[PDB]
RNA sequence: GGCCGCAAGGUUAAAACUCAAAUGAAUUGACGGGGGCCCGCACAAGCGGUGGAGCAUGUGGUUUAAUUCGAUGCAACGCGAAGAACCUUACCUGGUCUUGACAUCCACGGAAGUUUUCAGAGAUGAGAAUGUGCCUUCGGGAACCGUGAGACAGGUGCUGCAUGGCUGUCGUCAGCUCGUGUUGUGAAAUGUUGGGUUAAGUCCCGCAACGAGCGCAACCCUUAUCCUUUGUUGCCAGCGGUCCGGCCGGGAACUCAAAGGAGACUGCCAGUGAUAAACUGGAGGAAGGUGGGGAUGACGUCAAGUCAUCAUGGCCCUUACGACCAGGGCUACACACGUGCUACAAUGGCGCAUACAAAGAGAAGCGACCUCGCGAGAGCAAGCGGACCUCAUAAAGUGCGUCGUAGUCCGGAUUGGAGUCUGCAACUCGACUCCAUGAAGUCGGAAUCGCUAGUAAUCGUGGAUCAGAAUGCCACGGUGAAUACGUUCCCGGGCCUUGUACA
């Protein structure tokens, strides 16, 4: 309707930047290029190995592809699954001799993309989202996560012209600027309708 | 997009400076003022489907023509959306 | 623990300027409950025609009332009342006082 | 049917039939030319175009084999498109390609690939040559070249009135609801209502409330002025070598160029006002009554925007709302109008000499010094790879006359063709340009739209969309206005309080 996307305003405040490589002027569209074949990728093997973030700098004619995850343990597979093969893709399609780095965040029930699309994983286990809604709002309740704002898209129930929905909880004071919102929609694919999900997850004042 | 001019897409770029990256120095003193004559000019048009005045420079990702830009190489909405999920280093709202 | 501490300095001073508005009004209606830690083991209102709306209030949750009455009350809420001269500041000294000779030695 | 009555009439008083109701009060909101309140380039004072016509554009209307579409009450229409010879093309055909353009999937051979004839408008196609590299534990292959065979590749294709995400507007408006508390049998109110005061639900005194979250605020970018930072590619106060050029020592200085601190808070006093905040003056400074502009759009009403960007519940053409090539048009006007620039002149065709800006642009480069083109432009092209170098130091401003508000000596059109530039590609549908050609127009009716200080404007300067198409678009330099009584009306409102058989 009437807003902006609360990491595209604070990239430029004290919210850091997922992914800062540099470069010059006629490679500058090829390496943003190579970062997006590799984001596009990544989802489609860790999608359900609990996905965070994905990071990515240019030192040296390599990236540093410093994934953020929450479950780490189905993440390295046999020990030694993942360490080259997550290599073998960036070297050719991305052009980009590199490494690989994994890296645990904490508190799996509190990052963005996890309170999104852990009600996706029960939005496509298809319980009710009445049942789902308030206590997957109460998760971030009970972990800290100082105020939450949870809008769940529509074509919901039985309906074909449906509503939007809330449960704003604590404090979200999103259009103040100095206030880190981890913010990340997703999608889930029920038959009938795209039900969306829009998170605001609030980590304190800086 | 017009799903089928990511057919049309490699097709229209890539044999462009594959043909004209050296062919256009095999006759690069004829028909500028070096001296003019037509064996270059059947040289020059004996086929037709190679042209690098062909390419409009159509978006990376998902490829739609129109509000393309020069250094990003991405187009209007995409360029937004990189900009937005963080996709793109340095990039802040212009503000002065 | 920004006024017990130094640490009221922070927040610099265009903010801190509204900050003592609450500064001058917490502590105004909130005197003798910051030392509280129950619920009032008693009720004592002195005068019935001006906090008629808190006797209404206190009447209806049961707890016994040491009021004073005026002439020309509505007197039938507090069950244990008396009709003395709750006007005249000279006079309403003369029972607060009184009361309060003997409340030290009340808790025994 | 009596009964009373001179009658006109009255009283007394049914049934068959027909409907699933008819009603009263009541709190929300609805509408009403109930009414009031305060603001807002709202209107009024103030200042210009527009509509008339030179004239750009699309929407158009016909024209067109096609002039693809989206948008369309204001918010469709020089901002979809930030760009049309082809491509784009969604449009039409001439040519045609059918396991295809391309991918999943296997078969079977060819390493792919490389030169060339041939014939075509090019695809396609007669093809010959050409090589046989690499993994190779030589069976097979990486991977395409190639068809045969199939699930089926493909459709800018339909309703944002199915929805995801994105988005116009009311609207920078100040509004919007909840947990507890009690009034009430409840629907619901109180919280949100008074005193006023502010840009403001901003804030205080009274609050039938206490409380919080969304929102206005500030956090932030910026510049209006310092110190410190530390001298390149940039500067010379001071000191000097000077072949006046920071040219060369030197000096980080004048100043320019980026990191990072101050200071501003009605702060201070006086006065206003309830002694409240708020405010009226003073002082100070570059800065005073959120320093100023940006940036930032609550619940949402709007079947509105994009199913043609991807996405997309549902429908669909699959030798095809396809694919695959040459080529044409989207630029016909014969013109209505939605928005602009040039004019119509108390200085324009002229020529002349002083003066100085920021903002920035660059290796499929910027392109100088030069030489040169009548101009358009050809060759020479250092340097910079970027405060070096190039791009490019310019304008009204002045010193001078010209020339007299005359359709020309204002104006600029219309019709024709030289000389190169660009691009294979422009005649239809590329512009710049030497010379003559010298229209319409003497400020444009009814009227409309727009704007409060480096302001309407009036002249300079780049950027992108970019093979070559800027009047505009997006940003920067200079000169510098007219002023503000007000809410009468109108627009745009809202809030606080009146009446209806209208969901």
């Amino acid at each position: 309707g009437q807003k902006v996307h609360p990491n595209g305003i604070r990239l430029g405040i004290v919210k850091p930047w997922n992914s800062t490589w540099f470069a010059n002027t006629k490679e500058f569209a090829d390496n943003l290029d190579s970062d997006f074949k590799v984001r596009q990728y990544l989802t489609k093997e860790l999608a359900k190995a609990s996905v965070s973030r994905i990071v990515i700098e240019r030192p040296a004619k390599s990236i540093r592809v410093t994934i953020h995850t929450a479950r780490p343990g189905i993440v390295i597979g046999k020990k030694g699954e993942d360490v080259e093969k997550l290599r073998k893709v960036v070297a050719d399609i991305a052009g980009v001799p590199a490494q690989i780095n994994i890296a645990e965040v904490r508190k799996p029930e509190l990052d963005a993309k996890l309170v999104a699309d852990s009600i996706t994983s029960q939005l496509e286990r298809r319980v009710m989202f009445r049942r789902a809604m308030k206590r997957a709002v109460q998760n971030a309740m009970r972990l800290g996560a100082k105020g939450i704002k949870v809008e769940v898209s529509g074509r919901l129930g039985g309906a074909e012209i449906a509503r939007t929905e809330w449960y704003r909880e604590g404090r979200v004071p999103l259009h103040t600027l100095r206030a880190d919102i981890d913010y990340n929609t997703s999608e889930a694919h029920t038959t009938y309708g795209v039900i969306g999900v829009k998170v605001w997850i609030f980590k304190g004042e800086i | 997009a017009k799903q089928s001019m990511k057919a049309r897409e490699v097709k229209r770029v890539a044999l462009a400076d594959k043909y004209f990256a050296k062919r256009a120095e095999l006759k690069a003193i004829i028909s500028d003022v070096n001296a003019r004559w037509n064996a270059v000019l059947k040289l020059q048009t004996l086929p037709r489907d190679s042209s690098p005045s062909r390419q409009r420079n159509r978006c990376r990702q998902t490829g739609r023509p129109h509000g393309f830009l020069r250094k990003f190489g991405l187009s209007r909405i995409k360029v937004r959306e990189a900009a937005m999920r963080g996709e793109i280093p340095g990039l802040k709202k212009a503000s002065w | 623990t920004q006024s017990q501490d130094g640490t009221f300095d922070k927040l610099t001073k265009k903010e801190a300027l509204m900050r003592t508005r609450e500064l001058e009004k917490l502590e105004n209606s909130l005197g003798g409950i910051k030392d509280m830690g129950g619920l009032p083991d008693a009720l004592f209102v002195i005068d019935a025609d001006h906090e008629h709306i808190a006797i209404k209030e206190a009447n209806n949750l049961g707890i016994p009332v040491f009021a004073i009455v005026d002439t020309n009350s509505d007197p039938d809420g507090v069950d244990f009342v008396i009709p003395g001269n709750d006007d005249a500041i000279r006079a309403v000294t003369l029972y607060l006082g009184a009361v309060a000779a003997t409340v030290r030695e009340g808790r025994s």
